[PDB]
RNA sequence: GUACCGUGAGGGAAAGGUGAAAAGAACCCCGGGAGGGGAGUGAAAUAGAGCCUGAAACCGUGGGCUUACAAGCAGUCACGGCCCCGCAAGGGGUUGUGGCGUGCCUAUUGAAGCAUGAGCCGGCGACUCACGGUCGUGGGCGAGCUUAAGCCGUUGAGGC
RNA sequence: AGUGAGGGCGCGAGCGAUAACGUCCGCGUCCGAGCGCGGGAACAACCGAGACCGCCAGCUAAGGCCCCCAAGUCUGGGCU
RNA sequence: CAGGCGGUAGGGGAGCGUUCCCGAUGCCGAUGAAGGCCGACCCGCGAGGGCGGCUGGAGGUAAGGGAAGUGCGAAUGCCG
């Protein structure tokens, strides 16, 4: 048994966002709170919600008690692009790709 | 139908040279070989027509298929009396037949069968007459046939 | 005991009771074959010059095949020759029974 | 200045070879002695205000 | 059918000496007894040689005016990093250098001739630390 | 009548990528990079089967060479006993009772010494 | 003939598809929301509106084999190891050591070339048709062969 | 139909300086199209030889037979 | 049974596949069409054709013939 949250259309880059992920992968739900909780980056907020929003699906829906929970898995895709031009010297235009993530978290019952 | 400028200049642009967006290079630009309208018909030999008109016929007559008739009685205009005399010739749809008459009634009787094509007499072409298993032949209409031919 | 035997082309080191395989012979999928001993060794020795004269193995022909694909392929280059053959090579499985002498 | 540029487009096993480096670790922390609540060491502890044993702000 | 492939072996040492052979004559059968070419079921990528002792290295002969004709070079890496070395200059110093040295350039080059050349134990003077192993008194 | 490309040109480039599988890199996952790789790798196989055969051969005298030592004599006479000899044996049997049954090979060793001369 | 671009005359896009039915997801939970988890609808929700099918490049997570004294068009032939599918024998994936190995196209007397073209992937993309010739050729007729426009018929019928 | 940019080596001549991977003819050959295979370390045209496919089979070719690297540290007579 | 089979420009021959037509008021198809993802299997020298498993959810088109917008890796190609 294991619960799962997803948060969608996250508008932050999947690589910025990718190395707090992997700060927590595995580790204990109260461990990964406080990782959290205290990561000098913009990501972990967003990691956090999910990670937070994945806990509570758990006990609330899938019948498994909080203080067994841990990150069995998770990850980020990618998702669109919000593209925007910036203009550049000598009339020539950039694109500024503007990217977007899909973060998941997988938490599971530590058995036994 | 688009313009005829040049997209941009021809060299310095670094971009590869072109003329117009109607270029068939592009997407959206003219077909380079496609079918223009056309007319595929052509004048066969006059001979050759006829001859491969008998020719079919008498394929038929060598198979037994090709049926005489001289008359028609039940038939008038429904199709149930076309049905019924069908019963006579063994014309009961299992195998195609190629009616021909020059009588409308007879021909409105039994067009609407899936396995019977009509035919006025003139009509006769060697295409109707391979396609359909049997042939069945008014006397009179055969006699045109024969008047056809040679 | 052992002998090498000498059909199609090459040469093999049997022994009774052998699952060995060589090139398409003739006899049909069941029949026999007498093939001749090069050297028949063992607990014996006879040395063939060329060949052993009177030894002889009898093997069971077991059935015919053919092998694996085999991709011959060839290509040279700026000239744009290329050209791609299959192969498979046919064969046959025989049942070494015994050793005649 | 003529201009530098990248003569060939960096291999997938090559970048993501550099980025060996990249990845983050994670803040050290100390349980504050009165409220065993997670908190990095030599700051005062956010959850109520304690360092040296003394109530210092008064969270 | 198959060729046999041997199974795993163990290794016979030799203990092999050197005053009076003349240097390459004498390297080159440490050579192929080294990659083990004299051993009846000798594989091609296989450490399989022998393991070879050589005593009196020191005592090694060669021919012409060699004895500081010939020059052993060296290359620093840096301007003026080619360094060169007379035979004799070589010898009184580091004896154990020149059949040593004499050998690896007739050992295949790359991962496993680096493996064989290594199997290769060099020493000026009659002795030898492997009692070990007990090495034979190889009489090429 | 408009034909248009469709399933075709796909197709022929799943048929060449599945071939293409273990190459590094992009040999494995372009279609264009695979290609030429496997041209490649064609020619190398063909190639191959023959420089296989004498290998085997290569691989086998030295085998044969090494068991002669052991009895004085080098490989290059070793045949002409057993040529003038009239034996018939191959390479292949005979590095095999080299390695297996040293008993028959230097049995043959006996019949080239006494042909030779 | 729009956005949009040009003072202007003029130029000139991209943008189709839930489902048979909206039955378009009440309600609870996490969250500021966004978005998710249950619940419910449906035959299908890996049909959820960014909606049929959902290829390829590209980016991930998990697993197997693998790599820190070895110099490389990236393959390949051989042997061995490990991990799977299997009576068997075999076979799949991986690759340690060994052998061998000068990309593709085009231009060329000549290219691995320090000569040209290509970042990768998908799609669009180039020897056609009409009249007239000339060879071969499959047939009809043969000292002869053939109709054109057109007219009659027909609605994929032919005949004058 | 394509070709009408050829090239290298041997030989025979002119040109050149009995220079050039020079040039231009002649007669051959090979590369071109055999950058497929073995030797020449490497090396289009030098020596061997014209690859339909398969083989863990045999004889030779040029070139070689101390180790890298397959085969003689072969045998008999000399010189440096 | 004997012999031939390197090959660029090029010439000849024989094939596979795509689209649409006659065959079709037919046959296949919700006991699953086309398309998609796999395969270590069958056939073919090959281009390819089948078979089997997962997806997909409404079309498909035989033997035999026909007519073309018919086969991409390169165009500093065009669009994404
Ligand atoms: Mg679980
Ligand atoms: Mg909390
Ligand atoms: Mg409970
Ligand atoms: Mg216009
Ligand atoms: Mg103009
Ligand atoms: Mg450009
Ligand atoms: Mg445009
Ligand atoms: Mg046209
Ligand atoms: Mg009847
Ligand atoms: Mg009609
Ligand atoms: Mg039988
Ligand atoms: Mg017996
Ligand atoms: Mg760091
Ligand atoms: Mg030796
Ligand atoms: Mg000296
Ligand atoms: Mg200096
Ligand atoms: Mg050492
Ligand atoms: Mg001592
Ligand atoms: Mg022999
Ligand atoms: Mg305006
Ligand atoms: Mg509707
Ligand atoms: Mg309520
Ligand atoms: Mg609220
Ligand atoms: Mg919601
Ligand atoms: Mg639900
Ligand atoms: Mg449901
Ligand atoms: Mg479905
Ligand atoms: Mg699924
Ligand atoms: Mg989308
Ligand atoms: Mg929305
Ligand atoms: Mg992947
Ligand atoms: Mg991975
Ligand atoms: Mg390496
Ligand atoms: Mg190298
Ligand atoms: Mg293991
Ligand atoms: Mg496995
Ligand atoms: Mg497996
Ligand atoms: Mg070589
Ligand atoms: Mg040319
Ligand atoms: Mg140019
Ligand atoms: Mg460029
Ligand atoms: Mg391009
Ligand atoms: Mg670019
Ligand atoms: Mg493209
Ligand atoms: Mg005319
Ligand atoms: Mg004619
Ligand atoms: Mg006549
Ligand atoms: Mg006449
Ligand atoms: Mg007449
Ligand atoms: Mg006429
Ligand atoms: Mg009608
Ligand atoms: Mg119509
Ligand atoms: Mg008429
Ligand atoms: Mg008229
Ligand atoms: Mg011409
Ligand atoms: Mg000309
Ligand atoms: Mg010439
Ligand atoms: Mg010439
Ligand atoms: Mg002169
Ligand atoms: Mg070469
Ligand atoms: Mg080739
Ligand atoms: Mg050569
Ligand atoms: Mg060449
Ligand atoms: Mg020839
Ligand atoms: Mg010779
Ligand atoms: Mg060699
Ligand atoms: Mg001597
Ligand atoms: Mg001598
Ligand atoms: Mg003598
Ligand atoms: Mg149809
Ligand atoms: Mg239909
Ligand atoms: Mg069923
Ligand atoms: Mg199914
Ligand atoms: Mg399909
Ligand atoms: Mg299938
Ligand atoms: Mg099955
Ligand atoms: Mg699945
Ligand atoms: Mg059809
Ligand atoms: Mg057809
Ligand atoms: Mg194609
Ligand atoms: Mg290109
Ligand atoms: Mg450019
Ligand atoms: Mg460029
Ligand atoms: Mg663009
Ligand atoms: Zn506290």
């Amino acid at each position: 048994m294991e619960a799962k949250a997803i948060a969608r259309y996250v508008r932050i880059s999947p690589r910025k966002v990718r190395l707090v992920v992997d700060l927590i992968r595995g580790k204990s739900l109260e461990e990964a709170r406080n990782i959290l909780r205290y990561t000098n980056k913009r990501g972990a907020y967003f990691v956090a919600k999910v990670l937070e929003s994945a806990a509570a699906n758990a006990v609330n829906n899938h019948d498994m008690l909080e203080d067994r929970l841990y990150v069995k898995a998770a990850y980020v895709d990618e998702g669109p692009a919000l593209k925007r031009v910036l203009p550049r010297a000598r009339g020539r235009a950039d694109i500024i790709k503007k990217r977007t993530s899909h973060i998941t978290v997988i938490l599971g019952e530590k058995h036994g | 139908a688009y313009s005829g400028r040049k997209i941009w200049p021809q060299k310095h642009t670094g971009r590869a040279r072109h003329g117009d967006i109607g270029a068939p290079i592009f997407v959206g630009g003219g077909v380079v070989f496609g079918p223009k309208p056309r007319d595929y018909s052509y004048t066969l030999p006059k001979k050759v027509r006829k001859k491969g008109l008998a020719m079919a016929v008498a394929d038929r007559a060598r198979e037994g298929k090709l049926l005489l008739v001289e008359a028609f009685a039940g038939v008038n205009g429904k199709t149930k009396e076309f049905l019924a005399w069908a019963k006579e010739a063994g014309l009961d749809g299992s195998e195609s037949v190629l009616l021909v008459t020059g009588n409308e009634l007879v021909r409105r009787a039994a067009r609407n069968l899936p396995w019977v094509v009509t035919l006025a007499p003139e009509g006769l072409n060697v295409y109707d007459i391979v396609r359909t298993e049997r042939l069945v032949m008014d006397l009179d209409a055969w006699e045109v046939f024969q008047n056809r031919i040679g | 005991m052992f002998a090498i035997v000498k059909t199609g082309g090459k040469q093999y080191r049997v022994e009774p009771g052998l699952k060995l395989r060589v090139e398409k012979l003739d006899a049909e999928p069941g029949a026999t074959v007498e093939l001749p001993v090069l050297l028949l060794g063992g607990e014996k020795t006879v040395v063939g010059t060329p060949v052993v004269e009177g030894a002889s193995v009898v093997a069971e022909v077991l059935g015919h095949g053919r092998g694996k694909k085999i991709l011959v392929s060839k290509f040279k280059a700026k000239v744009q020759y290329r050209r791609k053959k299959g192969h498979r090579q046919p064969y046959t499985e025989l049942l070494i029974k015994e050793i005649r002498g | 200045a003529k201009h530098p540029v990248p003569k060939k487009k960096t291999s997938k096993a090559r970048r993501d070879a550099r980025r060996s480096h990249h990845a983050l670790t994670p803040p050290i922390l100390v349980p504050c002695p009165e409220c065993k609540a997670m908190k990095p060491p030599h700051t005062v502890c956010p959850e109520c205000g304690y360092y040296a044993g003394r109530k210092v702000l008064e969270v | 059918m198959k060729t046999y492939v041997p199974k795993q072996v163990e290794p016979r040492w030799v203990l092999i000496d050197a005053e009076g052979k003349t240097l390459g004559r004498l390297a080159t059968k440490i050579a192929t007894l080294l990659r083990g070419k004299h051993r009846p079921d000798w594989t091609p990528n296989v450490a399989m040689g022998d393991f070879v002792v050589v005593v009196n290295a020191d005592k090694i002969r060669v021919t012409g005016k060699k004895l500081e004709q010939k020059i052993y070079t060296r290359y620093s890496g840096y301007p003026g990093g080619l360094k060169k070395i007379p035979l004799e200059k070589m010898l009184a110093t580091h004896p154990e250098r020149v059949l040593e040295h004499a050998v690896k350039g007739m050992l295949p080059k790359g991962p496993l001739g680096r493996r064989l050349f290594k199997r290769l134990k060099v020493y000026a003077g009659p002795d030898h630390p492997h009692q070990a192993q007990r090495p034979e008194k190889l009489e090429v | 009548p408009r034909a248009k490309t469709g399933v075709v040109r796909r197709r022929k480039h799943k048929k060449i990528l599945k071939l293409a599988k273990g190459y590094w890199g992009l040999r494995s996952k372009s279609f264009r990079k695979a290609r030429e790789t496997l041209f490649a790798a064609g020619n190398y196989a063909y190639a191959h089967r023959k420089r296989r055969k004498r290998d085997f051969r290569r691989l086998w005298i030295v085998r044969i060479n090494a068991a002669c030592r052991q009895h004085g004599l080098n490989y290059s006479t070793f045949i002409h006993g057993l040529k003038k000899a009239g034996i018939e044996v191959d390479r292949k049997n005979l590095a095999d009772l080299a390695v297996r049954e040293p008993q028959v090979f230097a049995e043959l060793v006996e019949r080239a010494k006494a042909a030779q001369g």
